């Protein structure tokens, strides 16, 4: 199975994607709007 | 934190 | 009358920080005002613990807490009050604005490491100390 | 805009399928690293009140 | 004109819940009450919002 | 004082379930439930005993239930809201209603 | 005892009562939506 | 959906991101865990996000959704009463700032009146809503808002301003009968009395005195500071801030988030297990503080102005990612340990359970303390 380093990263990994993710529409929403 | 004595 | 927004908000926002630096805490639990180190220097936080604490310790959170959350409201909500005030001379503006909250920002950086290492003294072992 | 709408619409399918991805990594430590277990003093009953309702019927739980 | 159709069938399905709640109070069970219900709400759930649809 | 703010209502009220025929169906059918409630309660003091109280609670609550029910669709229907309109304010209105009658029909046992 | 094995509504004489309120109520709801949507403003 | 209803969708994205890993929601929710807390604070939300649909739009539809919901709720968990005192508190409070609309009465009284009769079908409830003082909140301003309504008609038609203390002194007037009925009638001992563990959250010295297994569980103690940290880094400073920044521009949303934000904070200080509650409310306010300060330093529409936007901007940014960060790790350390083996593996308490699964009589009786009751 996935060890346990491994599945520190993927959920770090999920973590910093989403964030980013969200940074993004912000801008695009303020700047847009 | 559980339901048990301390 | 005195039923104003601010009033209300400032009073509520101050019951928020009590409760959430463990006033209530400081009450149920009777708990030593402050303490006394090698030196007699009065420690303010007993240390490499995570369930106890002086009474002190709530009076600095609440320093600490409404520090930063003035810093944020100022952000948001005075910048131009305080551009009207300190410098009315008027003759920039946007140069003033952006000086004045990029200062906001460190400030709000400096108490926010203030907390972190404050946190570390209570958990000696905390991996991001934001120094 | 309508581009800008349906860009929108796109990204907040791809932020919530990383919003799920998250969640669900960050609970699994504990299957991953022990075994599928159930934890804790309380969820036990759960369980077995489960394990009743699930083997016998509705009605005679 | 065709509105009386939705008309009836917005009628029945008004009644027909009502029917359903009945032969749950006299003993049916609750799973009988719970698929009776989703078959007349579907075809109800069209003809009632047509009816509502045309006549207002 | 008071007893002219009577007239004055008395007045306005009439003339509004004149106007408008509909507004005087919901008020025949508020009163009504009233009168029911009122039975019930009567009963229950008649015999100084509220056995099945299971039983009293789905009966009087079914009223209580309906009656608010019709004032809302009447406050909705005199001036509408913002979003929803005469029509949509009826359909949920039925839809509140059958839930009622459902959750009071498995109470009573 | 079971939720089921306690003595039905219909076989009290309170419950008569009050049944027969809730089904005057719903009658007169039906009849109500009837003429509601019948009945021309 | 709920943030979005009181800010935009962005914040609404904000506030999910913060609560899908927040280490506060995390603790009692990790894979394994199977209490009833689980799916409860879930439907919590969903109550809540229908309740202020329900609210601001004036709809039955999701007033009768909020009920269904409460019901779920109420048949889920134990803690169904929070909303039982929540959402009349709200209503109550729009009463006295003098915001009474038609779509509050239709609300209120449609989620009132289907919620009520369905959270008595579930048979541990019975007939507590209406003989029981935590459920009795509600019913007043069940009563109340139906005399404002009258009002409301009979505002119209005296139409001058003999009728503004004419309200005034007819809302005391009721109220004060009613606490003294409810005193009287709880005197008299129809009304039932707080319960156990409610009372014990205003009298907090109470427990020990009278109760002595209320207060040997290490759930029901209060909490030092360094937890309101571990649990919720960076949004508990900026949440403070947040509950102000909805207190300048007060609307009736806005109202329900403040007086849940009080009334949690001096909970969870109060008693550990109800930290939780707590972790959403953080989560919203939160979500608006951060989503202001994006508003005014985000939208890139002059080099100082600029310089000033990125720098703010990249602070908040990089505090984001240090959430990530200590999430992650609070949640490995603290939140993901197992309890039936102990790491060294140490497998005594399975062994022993199973050695008396395997070689002792079926009908055989265990006695041992209380807290090992449910794993045997
Ligand atoms: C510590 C503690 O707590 N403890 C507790 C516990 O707890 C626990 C839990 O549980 C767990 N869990 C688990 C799962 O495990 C855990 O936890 P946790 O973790 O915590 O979790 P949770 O909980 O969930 O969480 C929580 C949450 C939180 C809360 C949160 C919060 C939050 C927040 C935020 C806050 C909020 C709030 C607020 C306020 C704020 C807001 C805001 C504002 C305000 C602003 O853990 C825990 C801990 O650890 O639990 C348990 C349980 O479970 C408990 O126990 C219980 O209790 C109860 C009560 O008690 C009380 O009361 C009593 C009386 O009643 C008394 O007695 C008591 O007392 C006691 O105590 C004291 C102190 O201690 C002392 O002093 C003394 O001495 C004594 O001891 C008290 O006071 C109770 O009751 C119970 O018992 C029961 O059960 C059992 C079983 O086994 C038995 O045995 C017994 O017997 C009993 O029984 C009863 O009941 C039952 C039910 O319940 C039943 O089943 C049975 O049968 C019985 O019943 C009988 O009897 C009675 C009397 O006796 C009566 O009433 C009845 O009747 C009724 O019912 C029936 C049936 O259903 C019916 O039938 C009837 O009806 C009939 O009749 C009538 C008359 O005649 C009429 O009217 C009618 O009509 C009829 O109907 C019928 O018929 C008809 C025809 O004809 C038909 O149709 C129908 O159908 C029918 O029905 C009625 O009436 C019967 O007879 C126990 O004990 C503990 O405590
Ligand atoms: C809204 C959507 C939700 C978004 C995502 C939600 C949740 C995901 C987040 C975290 C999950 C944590 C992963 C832990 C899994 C542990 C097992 C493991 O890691 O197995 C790894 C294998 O891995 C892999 O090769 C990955 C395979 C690649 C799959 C391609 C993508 C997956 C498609 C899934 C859906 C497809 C359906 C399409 C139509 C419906 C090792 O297993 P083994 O060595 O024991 O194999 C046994 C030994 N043989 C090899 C001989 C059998
Ligand atoms: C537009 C029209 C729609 C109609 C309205 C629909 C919804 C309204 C909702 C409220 C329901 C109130 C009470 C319902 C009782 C049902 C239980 C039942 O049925 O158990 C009853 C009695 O057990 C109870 O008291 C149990 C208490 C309730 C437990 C409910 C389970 C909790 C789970 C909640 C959510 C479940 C979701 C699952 C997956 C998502 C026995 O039933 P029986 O088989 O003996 O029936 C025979 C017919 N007698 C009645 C004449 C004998
Ligand atoms: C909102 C609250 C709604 C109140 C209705 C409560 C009904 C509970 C249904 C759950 C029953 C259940 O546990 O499922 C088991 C398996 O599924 C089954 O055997 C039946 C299939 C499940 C269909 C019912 C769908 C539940 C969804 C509820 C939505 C209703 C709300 C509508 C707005 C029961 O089966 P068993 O093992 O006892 O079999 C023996 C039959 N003699
Ligand atoms: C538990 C309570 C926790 C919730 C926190 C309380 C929030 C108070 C909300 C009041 C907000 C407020 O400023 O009221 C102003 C006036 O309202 C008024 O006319 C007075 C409102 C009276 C409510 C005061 C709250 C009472 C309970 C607090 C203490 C109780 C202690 C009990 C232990 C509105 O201002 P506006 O200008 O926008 O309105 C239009 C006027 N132009
Ligand atoms: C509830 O009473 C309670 C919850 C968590 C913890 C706790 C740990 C428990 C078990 C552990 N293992 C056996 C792996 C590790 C734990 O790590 C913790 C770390 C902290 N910090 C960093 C302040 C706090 C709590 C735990 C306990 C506990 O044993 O202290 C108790
Ligand atoms: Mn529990």
């Amino acid at each position: 199975m996935i060890s346990d380093e491994q599945l520190n990263s993927l959920a770090i990994t999920f973590g910093i994607v989403m964030m980013t993710l969200i940074v993004i529409y912000h801008a695009v929403d303020s700047t847009m709007s | 934190y559980a339901a048990a004595t301390s | 009358i005195i039923s104003s927004r601010i009033i209300w908000a400032t009073l509520s926002t101050f019951f928020i920080i009590c409760m959430i630096s463990a006033y209530m805490f400081n009450q149920i639990r009777n708990t030593q005002l402050a303490g006394v180190g090698p030196k007699g220097e009065v420690m303010y936080f007993l240390p490499n613990e995570f369930q106890h604490q002086f009474a002190i310790e709530t009076q600095v959170m609440v320093l600490i807490y409404g520090t930063l959350a003035a810093l944020v409201v100022v952000l948001v909500k005075g910048i131009q009050f305080l551009r009207s005030h300190l410098y009315p001379e008027t003759k920039k503006a946007y140069f003033i604005d952006a000086i004045l909250a990029s200062f906001c920002a460190l400030f709000i950086y400096v108490f926010f490491a203030a907390l972190t290492t404050v946190f570390t003294i209570k958990s000696p072992a905390y991996p991001f100390p934001l120094l | 805009s309508c581009v800008l709408s349906v860009f929108q619409t796109i990204l907040k399918l791809v932020i919530f399928v990383a919003i799920f991805g998250a969640a669900i990594s960050s609970r699994l430590f504990a299957v991953i690293k022990f075994e599928s277990i159930i934890h804790e003093f309380d969820p036990w009953f759960n369980y077995r009140a489960t394990k009743y309702l699930v083997n016998n019927s509705f009605y005679k739980f | 004109g065709v509105t009386a159709v939705y008309f009836l069938g917005f009628i029945a399905t008004i009644v027909g819940f009502e029917v359903i709640f009945a032969r749950y109070y006299l003993g049916t069970s609750i799973f009988e009450t719970l698929f009776s219900s989703l078959y007349l709400g579907a075809p109800g759930l069209l003809t009632s919002t047509k009816f509502l649809r045309s006549f207002g | 004082d008071f007893q002219e703010t009577f007239k004055t209502s008395k007045r306005a009220y009439f003339a509004q379930i004149e106007k408008y025929p509909k507004l005087k169906l919901i008020d025949t059918f508020c009163f009504f439930l009233v009168l029911l409630g009122v039975i019930q309660c009567t009963f229950i003091i008649l015999i100084r005993d509220n056995f099945p109280f299971n039983a009293f609670l789905a009966g009087f609550i079914i009223c209580v239930g309906q009656f608010v029910l019709l004032m809302s669709l009447r406050l909705q229907l005199c001036n509408s809201f913002p979003g929803i309109s005469k029509n949509r304010a009826f359909a949920e209105f039925i839809v509140a209603s059958l839930i009622l009658h459902f959750v009071c029909l498995h109470f009573i046992n | 005892l079971a939720n089921d094995e306690y003595p039905r509504s219909w076989e009290i004489s309170n419950s008569w009562v009050y049944i027969s309120a809730i089904c005057g109520v719903i009658v007169a709801w039906i009849f109500f939506v009837v003429s509601f949507v019948t009945t021309s403003s | 959906e709920f943030t979005k209803e009181i800010k935009d969708a962005s914040a609404g994205l904000l506030a999910a991101g913060f609560i899908a890993i927040v280490p506060g929601y995390i603790s009692r929710s990790v894979a394994g865990s199977y209490d009833n807390e689980a799916i409860a604070i879930t439907l919590l939300m969903v109550t809540f996000m229908f309740w202020i649909k329900a609210q601001k739009t004036g709809s039955i539809m999701h007033a009768t959704c909020a009920a269904l919901f409460y019901f779920y709720m109420v048949s889920a968990w134990g803690g169904y009463v929070f909303i039982t005192n929540l959402i009349p508190l709200h209503v109550f409070l729009l009463i006295l700032m003098g915001r009474y609309s038609s779509k509050l009465y239709s609300a209120y009284t449609t989620w009132y009146a289907i919620g009520t009769v369905a959270s008595m079908q579930i048979p541990f409830v019975g007939f507590l809503p209406i003989r029981s003082n935590d459920h009795m909140a509600a019913l007043g301003v069940f009563g109340l808002i139906q005399i404002v309504a009258f009002g409301d008609f009979v505002k119209g038609q005296i139409s001058t301003a003999k009728f503004k203390v004419i309200m005034m002194v007819s809302l005391f007037l009721i109220l004060v009968l009613g606490v003294v009925g409810l005193s009287a009638l709880t005197y008299m001992g129809l009304i039932a009395p707080w319960t156990g563990r409610f009372y014990s959250l205003w009298d907090t010295n109470y427990a020990k005195i009278h109760i002595p297994i209320i207060a040997s569980v290490s759930e029901h103690q209060p909490v030092s500071w360094p937890a309101f940290f571990f649990d919720t880094h960076f949004l508990i400073w900026l949440f403070p801030a947040g509950v102000f920044l909805l207190f300048l521009d007060l609307k009736d949303e806005h109202v329900f988030v403040i007086a849940y934000s009080v009334l949690c904070s001096y909970f969870a200080g109060v008693m550990v297990r109800l930290m939780l509650t707590l972790t959403p409310v953080i989560c919203v306010s939160a979500a608006v503080a951060l989503s202001k300060i994006f508003d005014i330093y985000l939208d890139f529409k002059k080099p100082a102005a600029l310089l000033a936007k990125l720098i703010v901007s990249g602070s908040f940014i990089f505090y984001l990612y240090l959430f990530v960060f200590h999430s992650t790790w609070v949640t490995r350390t603290a939140y993901s340990s197992p309890s039936v083996v102990l790491p060294s593996l140490i497998d005594d308490f399975r062994e022993a359970y199973y050695w008396l699964r395997m070689n002792s009589d079926e009908d055989s009786k265990v006695a041992a303390w209380w807290d090992y009751g449910y794993q045997i």
